[PDB]
């Protein structure tokens, strides 16, 4: 057996040991200042003035900005055939929780501190009117918690999780304004968590596990609790592209003027005075200084820094970040000429596309799953048993090009006498799951018509 | 501090706001309540004219 | 700015720079303290006027009569008390870049520290009344009554201390403990060598100690309301009244100035001068106790009291002392100092020329005694401001 | 309960310290004076020529100003009534009011400032009948508010709002001439300026819940507060190129001019007044001049600085400023590309049109959660459950490449013989809900005639 | 291998009544770190191939 | 205008430029209002009248 308040204890001490391994991910994301980003040779004075490089956003944002959940395809035990049933199919059932809960909506959020932290977590509960839940209440409460404010252990035997703490920080101290735990028979909320000198408030729920999914940014089967998006790689590249930025702008200050040199002088013949140091010149255009001379006096020059040399070699890393990324070169500007054509955008976007339908993959896997414990918790019972085989399905991640599409689907249809059925050509064209049950009502009127 | 009719700064202290600021009336957070009979309780009430 | 100056937070010795081995928990790090005051006391709705509170006071009454006997007249009468409220406040002060990164959250960890500073302030000025502001009415230590519980407690709680507080029409509601109080309600054993408050086979905490009743009075737990001698207090806890105008407020500029010497030695600092950014806090609380005669002090064993006597100037006529109930004979106003000590062993109980000890002259005299000592000026002819109190730990 | 004059009182503290972290961000956006920005290199009496930077506002307009709501959607209950897009609907019924309170313009204002300083407050009533007002007096009263004129405590538990204070200063910043404060169940107003407050108006709502709606800017489930836009990245471009810009500036007043030197030559020889140190002559073309080489006296020069070696420099900013930003680098470099052809338009665009269509979806959820709240004020009793499945329908933010879109779509429709039924060529050629209806009567028309 | 540092709290954080108008205090925090660093136990036994 | 600023950021001597007794606004409590106006007057010919 195990003891309620000992976990509180000790659920509490793991997720507080967490977030310093977090922490260092954090900082790339906003942009903070890092130690190793400072450009060694700026003056200590002038070291203030930092210069941050937005690599690591302009990538995590270029993967999480282009995926989108369009729905589910549970299989029918007989007669599939996901266009015959509509509001009284099961993929529908699951779709209305989605629009519900505004998942797709929360979702694009969760994704984006998934690929930041490595992973986030979805939890399942049923809505308490005695509580502010304005939502239907017939409907499974599903959310997103950022691994800021959860943790989960994990069996590394089988994946499941054993339990599981959330945690939130007040306004102010980080101090726990309230604490909840997952157990796999109940649910436990503490209401007022600084040293909890509240009571627990429970809930039992029916589920024999708990009420809580990571989705994980694995890239390797090895990779078993899931990783920052934020490679070494484009970390590495990223501090190394600051340091030159940041002695760029040091020599934009103290090196880009060719330092100007008199030798052989007599400062109490120049009228430089002692006291200040400085004699006054006119720096009006056309004059000419007449100097007394003589005794070997000349003047020179120090040169200035040329700028061209960090320049040069800022390029060569703007490669580097499109090399480690695999983002389309023009994202980061590393060249300027657009891909002219249909194909030259597929071409571009072939690397990155390739990486959004991989995260698609992994990403669905958590969701194939958390949608069974949502159904198995409001609809009670047991599992019918084809949800195992549901698979999530999501938007193309390539850039929508219409006129393409539109020349070819076409003389695939062949006005009906063609190579493929109309409804494969609405999927081919890339109209969503829902939309084309808008179509598929649309056609009907239609043919009452002509 | 200040001086009470200090010249220069008002404070609520000064003699200006005097009748303003009246501290608020309160209910009696330390009434006892009113001692009952203990003889009516214990002894047995006869009718009497 | 000068680096590590006594105010200024600024980048020196504090901090080690944030590299991947700083843990995330100072594993060895105290759970923060919290006021006991504010969980025992009746919280009052209160504004920065402050409130009264009335009382009745009329000595209302009727007589037995004859037949035809013609009837006695008889009054109410009624007083108030005033209240106010105190401040209590502090600044703290960091340069712009320290505010800008945080370093290991210190400016959230301040804004905690601050609130526990204020809230422990509170508690003391309240139970030991150590800097007492001068709008609070009264604070628990100051009471009349002790009793030592240390060689069995429930002797000391349920019989000893009850009895001195029961005496005086008071009554026992609470009892509050420090938690050094744990090893004397451990033992505190019967004669056969068993403890008291504790299950057979000794596995349970001690009943007290689970936040339990004793003699159905609840138990108040505390890992600080020690001091000196005292180890707890026991008594009626209704006669305690607190309130709090505001809660506390945060305030924050780099445009102010400040001064970072006394007021008559100044060494004003502007803020945005030299980039450093304030933070001010501050609340306002009032306490009232309705007399500190209703709690009995509590301690280990041989504790002895110290009282100081206070005619006000008064010129003629006589006080007489008691301890315990037991009264002295009448005492001149100017008695010569050996004469109080003479007329305090002169009372019928076992004090004794040993125990007892007195300093100081005519109308100011600082009283040592083993018990409950009181004062009587109903002989004195001038005596309309006199007056009697109990002396703190220093 | 709690006094509703402690909470002015308290909540006016609080709005008034947040001012703290916005004016950074104002400072950004309006282009202000920074001491960032100044460039070292010119000398004292120079600092007072500023040269700003328009990155911050480029950035920001190039988001708000494609942001349009085309209307909502509600399912119908379409498992018994799909048929909509008339009189008496609900997407109509909500429509009505958006069009009644002119958000489609205040919207732009509002959805810009969410992005300058990180959220806005989308603020619902009933219309006071006591006041003469250019308003429709049964539709509900819904407004944007700033962050600079409201705030509004959250939940951090629930994401919920407890309660907010509304404060506007007078025509001078320096007093507050009104506040409101509203409460889960009430609202009241405190109407004379602050030194002078009088007893406040006052009204309950029935609402379970506080009138106010967040906008709020969010890049993570992590973000439980929205953020500003103008990223510390861009922040450190603008102001990296803001010292760069005024560099060369004091460069062209004191260094882009050869500086010319006689060294050996006797002043008095010369004929230099010794009253005011100089000599003046006639500098017309070809005038040869000539001297006694006393000495062995002869001319030298310092050389120009070259105003290119901080130019090239401006051109590496530039680049950074597109790529941190995902603006088309076309809105930078002037010529480092310029698109010939459809599908170069979709590459150019293609970040910006993502990132537009991403906050969409964020500021979405925050008019869905509103117009709910305001069917609940104005209505009354409670709401029917398909609303909390609404959602809004956005302009898409490409450039319409009409020419392309038409000639697609008719391949697509071919007389009606094709491929999709009418209607979605008409959502295909991206005509708005209110335009398609017109559409349905006038294609009436056509019909009826022949 | 690198070891550890543990960071603690030191700082004595205070407060004053006041009354009205008066000079308010000022007040600074403090904290201590301390270093961990691991160490090695070994052993070796040797046998003949057969 | 008639210009008002309230504030209590500032320092404030409250004794002559000689014996100034300086004192801040914000350590202690104190809230300033600052009153400031310009005018500009001319009469042609003072013989006028």
């Amino acid at each position: 057996s195990i003891d309620p308040e000992k976990l509180r204890d000790q659920l509490l001490d793991a997720f507080e040991n967490k977030q310093n391994e977090l922490k260092s991910s954090k900082a790339y994301y906003d942009a903070e200042r890092r130690p190793d980003a400072i450009g060694l040779a700026v003056p200590l004075d002038m070291r203030k003035y930092l210069a941050h490089v937005g690599y690591p956003r302009t990538y995590v944002d270029a993967i999480a900005e282009r995926q989108e959940l369009e729905g589910f395809r549970i299989p029918s035990a007989n007669g599939e055939e996901p266009e015959s049933g509509g509001e009284n199919d099961p993929a529908s059932e699951l779709w209305d929780w989605w629009q519900a809960n505004n998942l797709d909506i929360e979702a694009t959020l969760g994704h984006t501190d998934a690929l930041i932290y490595g992973t986030a977590y979805i939890t399942i509960s049923m809505p308490d009117p005695e509580v502010d839940f304005d939502v239907d209440p017939e409907v499974p409460l599903i959310r997103v918690e950022p691994p800021t404010a959860l943790y989960a252990e994990v069996d590394p035997r089988t994946r499941k999780v054993l339990y599981a703490i959330r945690a939130i920080y007040g306004a102010d101290g980080n101090e726990i304004v309230s604490a909840t735990l997952y157990l796999p028979d109940t649910t436990m909320t503490w209401l007022r968590a600084e040293g909890e000198w509240e009571a627990p408030t429970s809930t039992p729920h029916g589920l024999e596990m708990v009420p809580v999914i990571p989705i994980s940014n694995r890239t390797r089967l090895s990779d078993l609790y899931g990783t920052s998006e934020i490679s070494p790689e484009l970390r590495s590249v990223t501090d190394a592209a600051a340091q030159i930025l940041m002695n760029m702008q040091g020599t934009a200050n103290l090196m880009a003027i060719p330092q100007r040199l008199i030798f052989g002088a007599k400062p109490e013949e120049l009228g430089i005075n002692a006291e200040t140091g400085q004699r006054m010149f006119d720096a009006y255009m056309a004059r000419i200084l007449a100097f007394e001379g003589g005794e070997g006096a000349h003047a020179e020059q120090f040169s200035a820094a040329e700028l061209r040399n960090f320049v040069d070699a800022l390029d060569a890393l703007d490669r580097k970040a499109a090399s480690y990324s695999g983002l389309p070169p023009q994202y980061l500007s590393s060249s300027s000429d657009n891909p002219a054509s249909a194909e030259a955008i597929k071409a571009a976007e072939s690397r990155l596309v390739k990486k959004v339908e991989r995260k698609n993959k992994i990403f669905g896997g958590a969701w194939e799953q958390a949608m069974r414990l949502a159904y198995k918790m409001v609809k009670g019972g047991d599992i019918p048993t084809e949800y195992y085989r549901m698979e999530t399905v999501w938007r193309d991640p390539s850039t929508p090009t219409y006129a393409a599409k539109a020349d070819a689907a076409a003389k695939l249809f062949a006005n009906g006498a063609g190579l493929i059925p109309r409804e494969r050509g609405w999927v081919d064209m890339g109209y969503t799951i829902v939309e084309r049950e808008q179509m598929r009502q649309w056609l009907e009127q239609d043919q009452k018509q002509g | 501090g200040f001086s009470a009719d200090h010249s220069q700064i008002a404070q609520t202290k000064d003699t200006m706001f005097t009748g303003y600021l009246d501290p608020v009336q309160a209910k009696d957070y330390f009434a006892e309540a009113e001692k009952t009979s203990i003889v009516q309780r214990v002894a047995q009430k006869i009718p009497m004219g | 700015s000068a680096d590590h100056s006594q105010i200024a937070q600024t980048k020196d010795t504090m901090f080690t720079g944030y590299l991947d081995p700083v843990q995330a928990k100072d594993y060895f790090a105290e759970a923060e303290k919290t006021s006991i005051v504010q969980r025992v006391a009746q919280k009052i709705p209160m504004g920065a006027t402050g409130i009264v509170i009335p009382h009745w006071t009329g000595d209302v009454s009727a007589q037995w009569i004859g037949e035809g006997d013609m009837k006695p007249i008889t009054k109410g009468n009624m007083t108030k008390r005033d209240v106010h409220p105190a401040k209590i406040a502090t600044i703290f002060v960091a340069s712009a870049e320290t505010v800008r990164a945080n370093p290991a959250n210190y400016l959230g960890t301040m804004r905690t520290k601050v609130a526990t500073a204020i809230a422990m302030a509170f508690d003391n000025a309240a139970l030991h009344g150590t800097n007492a502001p001068s709008a609070f009415q009264g604070y628990l230590d100051q009471s009349n009554k002790t009793q030592s519980i240390s060689p069995n407690a429930y002797q000391g709680l349920g019989v000893s201390g009850l009895t001195k507080l029961v005496t005086d029409g008071k009554k026992w509601t609470h009892t509050l403990l420090d938690d050094t109080v744990e090893p004397v309600l451990n033992g505190s054993v019967d004669a056969n060598g068993r403890p008291l408050f504790v299950e057979s086979t000794y596995e349970s905490l001690t009943t007290p100690f689970r936040e339990g009743r004793i003699l159905g009075r609840p138990t108040i737990l505390s890992d600080h309301v020690a001091e000196g001698d005292v180890v707890g207090y026991a008594g009626d806890f209704s006669q305690i009244i607190w309130g709090q105008v505001g809660g506390l407020s945060f305030d924050v500029t780099d445009q102010a100035t400040l001064n970072l010497g006394s007021q008559e030695s100044p060494n004003f600092v502007s803020l945005w001068q030299h980039n450093l950014v304030a933070v001010r806090v501050e609340a306002e609380y009032g306490l009232l106790i309705n007399d500190v005669n209703a709690f009995v002090k509590l301690t280990f064993d041989p504790v002895l009291t110290t009282y100081a006597l206070d005619l006000d100037g008064a010129s003629a006529g006589n006080f007489t002392l008691s301890l315990d109930g037991k009264t002295s004979a009448n005492i001149a106003y100017n008695a010569s100092t050996a004469t109080v000590k003479s007329a305090i062993v002169a009372i019928d109980d076992g004090v004794s020329a040993d125990d007892v000890t007195v300093t100081g002259s005519a109308g100011d005299y600082t009283i040592t005694v083993p018990g409950t000592l009181t004062a009587d000026f109903s002989g004195l002819t001038d005596g309309e401001g006199a007056s009697i109190s109990v002396v703190s730990v220093g």
